[PDB]
């Protein structure tokens, strides 16, 4: 119900890639704080909401 | 005679008419050719041409085709006031790839020039295959109401209208791309039909006139309100609204007040007939500057389009409908189809479009088939049929050889 | 239900427990064709009363 999956597969049939290019950083903003910030990637930021 | 003038096309769309010499051949003009179009592109101020890589310049059609470079621009069928493009085409000079294991080998030639099943078309499939499934509910369910005057008949089709029409709602408002609104489209005109006879099977009593008046009327009504707020798909809602008004027409004379059915077919083909040379007008009418020509054009070009398949529907019911093997003066009403087709056969020709062309020339030749195959199966005997399968296939065989000879 | 399952299939993550399920099921659909259609036919009969 919350919504957490659990990822298995075969490694996308294919060796791994340890120099991938990281996922790119989300920017966020306040009404307040009108000024942009960015805070991390969007794969990792749905963990701390979903728990 | 010696020389022809043509206008020749260059980088990005500059057009240039220039004099050229009819008889040289035409790879001794191409290099001077493109000094003199960069010169002028160079004055006004524009980028010249230049080569990229391995390639060479040509002089090609229009439509891309590049000229016999050992031709002379007379013995091509290039006039004075044609127009032609100068063009870099690229080397195509590359290794040869070789696989021996014939397994291997198969599957990787074989996804290459072949498309594979994705979720974009999935969904059409699927979208499909229920627009197919309401057809034949209300097939079954309309047989019903034939034989027994019970509600069933309104209240289950209504309430599948009903269903049908609400989740092409929810898909018209969320859809974003072409893809998206095909699905849509396929969805909302399926709950057409539905909708049409749970109107028509309300009226008690045994079927027949009085429902008449309500089926082809809420038909009519629901085919126009789809294209108004929709505007996509104008040829097929067109050609529904027609057929469904002339039915409307025919049904509301019958039920109140008509001498014999011969009357009303009379009129209606006798309406038809001169709908022809009306439908032009209609579509005419019925229709960032260069955006609302272009969209006028095609608009246009669609409802006249769908408006001639609408008349040409009526015509071959009612003709057929019409003509007789008993009936009194037998010939009348064959040779009376036969000059009605000639009309038909022959103005095709004023029209440019393709399909146009081809729907007013096959509109013809099927009701002579149709009225053949009428008059072979009644008043049945060896010379009815045999007469008719002559006629039938030397008709189309003469026509054919006659404009291919 | 088709048509959902159509387009709600290929976005969704599913367990191996049931993708290891359905697989399965192919092979209980071709199981019982042989001895069925040898029932409607009446072989069994057939020899039984031989």
């Amino acid at each position: 119900l919350a919504g957490i999956r659990l990822p298995v597969f075969p490694s996308a049939t294919s060796r791994w890639v340890f120099e991938a290019r990281p996922d790119l950083p989300t920017t966020v903003v306040v009404s307040g704080g009108s000024a942009p910030v960015l805070e991390g990637p969007s794969s990792v930021r749905d963990v701390l909401l979903q728990a | 005679p010696q020389a022809v003038v043509v206008g020749v096309m260059a980088g990005e769309g500059v057009q240039i008419g220039v004099l050229l010499d009819a008889n040289a051949p035409v790879s001794v003009m191409t290099d001077p050719l493109l000094k003199v179009v960069n010169s002028r592109l160079r004055e006004l101020g524009e980028a010249p041409l230049e080569a990229t890589g391995r390639g060479r310049w040509a002089l090609c059609l229009v439509d891309g085709a590049p000229l016999r470079a050992t031709q002379s621009l007379t013995e091509q069928d290039v006039y004075d006031g044609d127009r032609l493009w100068i063009r870099f085409i690229a080397d195509t000079e590359r290794r040869s790839q070789v696989i021996e294991h014939i397994s291997t080998a198969v599957a990787s030639d074989l996804s290459k020039r072949f498309a594979r099943i994705d979720p974009i078309v999935a969904v059409q499939v699927g979208a499909s295959m229920v627009a197919t499934g309401v057809v034949l509910a209300t097939g079954v369910l309309g047989w019903w109401r034939w034989h027994h005057n019970t509600w069933l008949t309104t209240i289950y089709t209504a309430v599948i209208g009903v269903l049908v029409l609400a989740v092409a709602m929810l898909l018209l408002m969320r859809a974003k791309t072409d893809a998206d609104r095909r699905v849509a489209d396929i969805m909302l005109m399926s709950a057409i039909m539905p909708v049409t006879v749970a109107a028509a099977a309300a009226p008690p009593g045994p079927v027949g006139s009085p429902q008449a008046v309500l089926g082809f009327g809420v038909l009519t009504v629901a085919a126009a309100l789809a294209l108004r707020f929709t505007g996509r798909r104008l040829g097929i809602y067109t050609t529904i609204v027609i057929i469904g008004a002339l039915t409307m027409l025919a049904a509301l004379a019958r039920m109140v007040a008509a001498t014999s059915a011969v009357t009303l077919l009379s009129s209606l083909l006798l309406i038809c007939v001169v709908a022809y040379h009306a439908a032009p007008a209609l579509s005419r009418r019925l229709a960032s500057s260069v955006r609302d020509v272009l969209l006028q054009a095609e608009r246009a070009r669609s409802f006249l389009s769908g408006l001639l398949t609408g008349l040409g529907v009526m015509v071959v019911v009612c003709m057929t409908s019409l003509c007789d093997p008993h009936t009194g003066q037998r010939w009348l009403p064959l040779i009376l189809a036969g000059f009605t087709s000639g009309f038909l056969l022959l103005r095709g020709r004023s029209y440019v479009d393709r399909w146009q062309s081809i729907t007013l020339a096959g509109t013809a030749v099927i009701i002579a088939a149709a009225v053949c195959v009428r008059y072979a199966l009644e008043l049945s005997s060896p010379l009815a049929v045999s007469i008719v399968a002559a006629i039938l296939v030397l008709l189309p065989a003469a026509g054919m050889a006659a404009a291919a000879h | 239900a088709g048509m959902a399952a159509a387009a709600h299939v290929p976005h969704t993550i599913y367990s191996p427990l049931f993708r290891k399920f359905v697989e399965w099921i192919e092979y209980l659909c071709l199981m019982p064709i042989f001895p069925l259609a040898l029932w409607l036919m009446n072989v069994y009969a057939a020899i039984r009363y031989r």
